[PDB]
């Protein structure tokens, strides 16, 4: 696992070079937006059960054939398993959030998720269906106000955006 | 590599938790002192050919024998003082990648990590690359906590070479 | 028990080290954020009556059935409205706990550990407890990052309870 | 392991109750020293192998029956075994100044140091010495400017001189 | 699944062994047993429908603010009763289950392996199932050593619950 | 473990003898009762859950004082410990009915129990009434008739009863 | 592993369905025919060194190569191995008869014993002799009677056959 | 010692649980197994002296060369033949123990373990044992199944030997 | 298999190390004795006819039973016979081998890993080849060290065997 | 471990001194003797079999109450550990007289057997009468003459004779 | 493993054949090289860190765009990688000398050393200069006088270029 | 400590075995060679501080700066001076021990466990004291196999310096 700094930095030790100013100056950049990042990573961390919960719910609302007997979700075992894939996906898009990079999210996690729920016989388009509504929460939360100092966090919410599609096409 | 933030990111994964607060407190303590550290970089990057070039000749002023003792590993030859001049300007350059990234991390996975094999066949002295950390410490023109950044990665080194 | 302070030891001395500055990052974030945390403790110290008299007859007013059903694990009885008031007064203090170690340790400690076992026994119902925290973070007064200290584990209380 | 906060936690837990407003205002007194605190460790973590080496020749030169053949510091094996034992030390007394409690020392170095050297037939007393040569070493670099702004450090170097004596006195 | 036979088949394999006479025994004891067995499951199997309506409609006159209370877990809704009627009916099939193969295996593989996750994310309380089960035992009709049977997996069910 | 036919053949074996007619006769007796046996681990085994709760919420309310801030059942690992410990006990007495012999209960559960609470600091005592409770919970259980024949069991609650006893014994 | 009993109800709850008078009534001819179904295992299991050594002694009087030095069965390492095997084989068949269903022979037994076989070098041929006369010598040994009731046992002995048969192919 | 009523409380307490109705069954088949069990002691146990004879003689008719070798492990001595008439007691006792219990244990304790190491060292044929335990099998006088009881111990003895 | 030579390099190997003087001084042991080995082994091998015929039959004649009592494990057939001495041949040939690596290790490999099971299995008894071996030892007509070498082998196989 | 040559290096060592002419002399003398033991030393591994039942079959015959139903040898497990015993008395006999040392003997096995066995209720005494047996058979065949040059063997033998009586006095 | 002799032995067991006089002349002239044998192993033992640290400068000085920044020797962790597979060949093939025979080198160190340097990107070329290299270096060393008996060794040191010829072919 | 007689019983006892005549052969090369390592040691101590004072010597003449820099870990001091010549003692010290033993073992156990860490902390190279070892090995006067002996293992100890 890399973050934003140390990426940078394993690409200049490849090339034998000290960072640059432009480099040591966009770095100073992420510095800069830090606490407007830990209020947004805050806000999933704070909400986590209910993002997977209320989007579990709509899931099986929409497919309801996931959880008919014999499907995917049926039974108590396969339910909490698949409630658990949820908040997996949750913590890693968190992870990948806190860092500014994608790297332990495509490691991690991703690496294998699309072979497993097709060699388990798990519907992949359902399980993006999923990570499509937790984002549609979790964006909506990042911009919730209410012990927060109210700005502008466009740029964060794109971010946190690319990390929930990067999981979402992992899976097919 | 191990950064305040991978290290944050690995402990709550081992627990198969979502970071708490205390984690969160923790990359703030980052990003509180980065605007130092980053600073200490620049001015470090900035002087690096000077301090590398003061700091080959503050060896050779320390130990003499090392530009008359013949053989591979002193700096007698020309590739002796070109190989020992390069090498003094990894120690430099991985310091600035553990301030970019507010751990030793790099230093620790790219030099200290088979060091002590290295030096031994090649008889290599520790002593000689004390001597131009020092030179670097005491003369890379930084104050206040600016300086106190410099300065403890360039110690952690020193403490590896003991 | 787990604190930010304890963990930066506790991380540095599996691997057999001195705390790096790294670890010494870390403990500065919590020295940066504990102003904002021991503040908070006081105001929900000086309120703690206030909060779980209120926090208790919201549960009430949202679940008449708990005052009304009869048997021991309901506030049916003088005794069971004790043991409900006495059980949101352990979330709140638990909660100054954390608010003043800058870590969940306490809370995980102290009430975490065995939660879902002595529920799951005593038929003692999650939900009853979410509405008693929600009313002490409703109106607990803080603003700020005061606030947002004290509801960052008063949260994790209910995420505890799913 | 109990830092002072948790120290104090954890009594009044037993007591089962909050914390009184001195309480806390003795707590806010630390967070306020936190910064020369941070100095104070960084000076031992930034200095480490110099104190142990220093103090361990000073030792020998004082006991020079302990390097004589047959004495407990003769053969590479046990010249490592004393240098790592005064780290193993010096690391404790750093981390119980960060933690501003001794717990960490009493339960983890120091629990039944003096049944194992006796055991083994290591002189307590050497090593005691061996522990007050740390102990003046490192109160004069804790005290030193460079890096550092100058400002009154009495009251820590006070506190880190109690650690050193808890170790020395647990050994015999 | 673990049944009586498979049991005995993976002790005696775990062992590296052929089945002993104690095996054989055990798979005795069985067989006699399974008579009183499958009387069970076949009259419950009978009566399904008017024990699943009953048995829910135990719950709402013991509960009734399930009835009467907003949002998708509860009873209020089209939707919330029949998913209701449809949990009960899980457990009476398990049930079956159990008395046709000899074990609680059916319903520990089925059912009781991720409850608890489920019912607290979920936020649906054991206490209302336990009526449930309380409900269907004291009017499955049955009598003797077949009630004996069908008592045993459905306090098995209580216990799980408890 | 020996169940109590495994008891008189080790007896035998120490003595070279088979076993005698009185001694078989004996066990035939215990294959008479077996069916009442399998009954009274039964009531047991389906109402455990409530034989532990009920009788632990009796105990607390006899001594409060252990529910109370640095009361040995206060905090929630240290009340799930002893409702544990409680269900511990009621298993290896539902195994020695079972056997028929009190080795399983001595062997596997009642042994070094006294310093596992006197070490610890946890009252003998309060454990103690605790399997009283849970006694006499069970002993009231054993004679309720549903769904058993009604004959006498007078032998076997006798025979539970020293059980109970046995295990309360062994903790004071 | 799944029993006769097990494959039913699997099979009924991937439907959701209880299961029906007609499925129950045969799994009641089951039940009725027990006692002769333990009395078939019963006959193998006290057999089972001799059916294992005189088929073994049969497949080498026939096929001697195996035997012979350079042979797969030459040396008392690879001998052993091969009875070890037969009786493998016998121990699988004797639990697919008590299950009546496949499964643990399929599952625990003959998956991947061609390569097992043919990476190492293993005539499957003679591996498929042996099951044939282990075969002939146990539905012999399962007619039998003395100290069992005389009866009707055909549908058991097409039973066995079936297994060993099964175990014969899988390695072929 | 391994009977079914320990191998059933060993499994519950390996799992951490109460025994289920399913180890309830298998005690019951103990139970229905034992009259046959405890009747075939009791003869065998009465027509101890005539079978242990009768058995050692049998051995000697078909093995003649170990009534005329000399050495000590032979039958050619008068300690000789009290040593080989005492072993076969010795195995006509532990199938009693088994009767009794329901199991091999007894069996299996007492005498296979270790069993190889000592028919080794003292070059004892696990053949002249076998002949023992046919003659047994033979003539205990046993009908319908406690003479199918008597048997399978009886096997089971020999396919230890086997 | 396991010689002299293949323990010095597995030793070693083990130790992530190059073989030592101790490991040198081991493999100059076994060039040191080896050419008595080599010579004991040319004798026994052009004698091997008359060795293994003149045991074979020391053991008929130790023990006649073998060659007069039916069935398929004994030397009344023509077969039996055959067999017998191919086994003796057997253990004769992995002595030889056992003389030129210098170490029991290719008896380990090819006749005693397995042993135990296919002579009790087939109800051989170690007793008749003890007296094969003997029969070897007194007559292979070898002096001197030669002698001790092919001895010593040949009564490691009668401590097999017991 | 220490052999003859390795205990006279750890005493100079303790001292820093080299060894003297004399202790070279001392130990060239072993060297000289080095046949004659290697010859003592297999005529051991040569009989082992024989030396452990012969000695074992002559205690039974003069302690007849080890074997009888409840004696400590009685039992086919408790045989077969008694006859391990003998054996593990007789390799480490060897060890010590490959060695010239007591050192194995005492550290990797007489190190608690007294012990052992009073705990276990084994007759201590009686193991004594083994090694005392296995000592007389073992000084009778280190003597035999054949595939051995003939010649005095005397220090050897008074030799072993100590090493036996040092294991026969460690269990009582 | 198999050294020379266990090769034969295992050819003829297979064959069921004793080794002929032919085949144990050929031994038998093994054994009279064997002090050379030991001698060229113990020059390479002896001088093993001089070999393998001459032989990497001269590749590096060779190569250098193996020790720039990026280049597959750069960084200390690489760098010491590369020297202890110099080393591990170095080791593996002194075995194969002491054993007369080269399955220890193909079996241990060969085994899919192309597979791993192609994986991990290695040059596979530059290992084969570093492996000839390291053959040069030793051959000479092996054939100096002082401390050894003047006489011939061509035929050893035809054998040790083969197996170092063997090591350099089979990385690619 | 590792000799070839202790290396020989721990391989034995790890089987759970008596040595076999691997062994045998195994200590009796060490008999071999015993003979000239004890005379190596005999020459090597009696000239035991001709070959000290001349192997310092030596070092100073190759290092002339280690009597000249000041500090504790030189030879510019009596006691630097003293303390060099003990050490190069400690080196044929333990060379003739393991001359003695037939193993490198006391030289691992009483020198070569520890030496990285004292000679990185203490600033000690490896360089200064494969000088010493040169020297001795180029002048301690010895010849053919007695001189191999003494060579083998001062060449051991520069290995371990690399
Ligand atoms: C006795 C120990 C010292 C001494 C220490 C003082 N340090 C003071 C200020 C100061 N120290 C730190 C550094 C520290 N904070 C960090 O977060 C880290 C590690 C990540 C370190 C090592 C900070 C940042 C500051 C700067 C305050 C500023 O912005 O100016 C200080 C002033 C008092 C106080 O602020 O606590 C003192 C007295 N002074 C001495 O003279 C000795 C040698």
């Amino acid at each position: 696992m890399l973050d934003a700094f140390a990426k940078v930095v394993a690409q200049a030790d490849a090339r034998g070079e000290f960072l640059s100013n432009t480099q040591i100056d966009a770095l100073l950049a992420i510095v800069s937006e830090g606490n407007k990042r830990l209020d947004v990573v805050n806000k999933i961390t704070n909400n986590a059960s209910a993002i997977v919960t209320n989007a579990a719910r709509a899931l099986f609302a929409e497919q309801p054939q996931l959880i008919s007997p014999g499907g995917n979700a049926y039974t108590s075992r396969r339910m909490a398993a698949c409630l658990r894939d949820m908040e997996i996906v949750l913590r890693y898009v968190s992870y990948a959030m806190i860092a500014g990079d994608a790297s332990v999210l495509d490691d991690r996690c991703l690496n294998g998720l699309r072979e497993t729920y097709q060699a388990l016989g798990t519907p992949g388009a359902s399980v993006a269906v999923a990570i499509q509504k937790m984002k549609d929460a979790a964006l909506a939360l990042v911009n919730d106000t209410t012990g927060t100092p109210a700005g502008d966090c466009a740029s964060l919410v794109a971010e946190i955006a690319t990390y929930f599609d990067r999981a979402a096409a992992a899976v097919a | 590599m191990k950064t305040p933030l991978t290290e944050a990111i690995a402990a709550a994964d081992s627990q198969g938790r979502f970071l708490s607060n205390t984690e969160l407190q923790v990359v703030n303590g980052r990003y509180n002192r980065a605007t130092s550290s980053l600073e200490a970089a620049k001015a470090l990057t900035a002087n690096a050919d000077r301090l590398i070039s003061g700091a080959a000749n503050a060896v050779y002023s320390k130990f003499p024998y090392t530009t008359q003792m013949p053989g591979p590993n002193y700096s007698s030859t020309a590739i002796g003082k070109a190989k020992c001049a390069r090498d003094i300007g990894y120690y430099l350059r991985m310091v600035t990648y553990c301030l970019v990234v507010g751990g030793t991390g790099p230093m620790d996975d790219y030099l200290v990590a088979g060091l002590e094999e290295i030096n031994r066949t090649f008889e290599l002295s520790p002593s000689w690359y004390i001597e131009a950390l020092k030179y670097i410490k005491n003369n890379h023109g930084l104050s206040g906590d600016v300086a106190n950044e410099a300065n403890t990665y360039i110690d952690y080194a020193i403490n590896t070479l003991s």
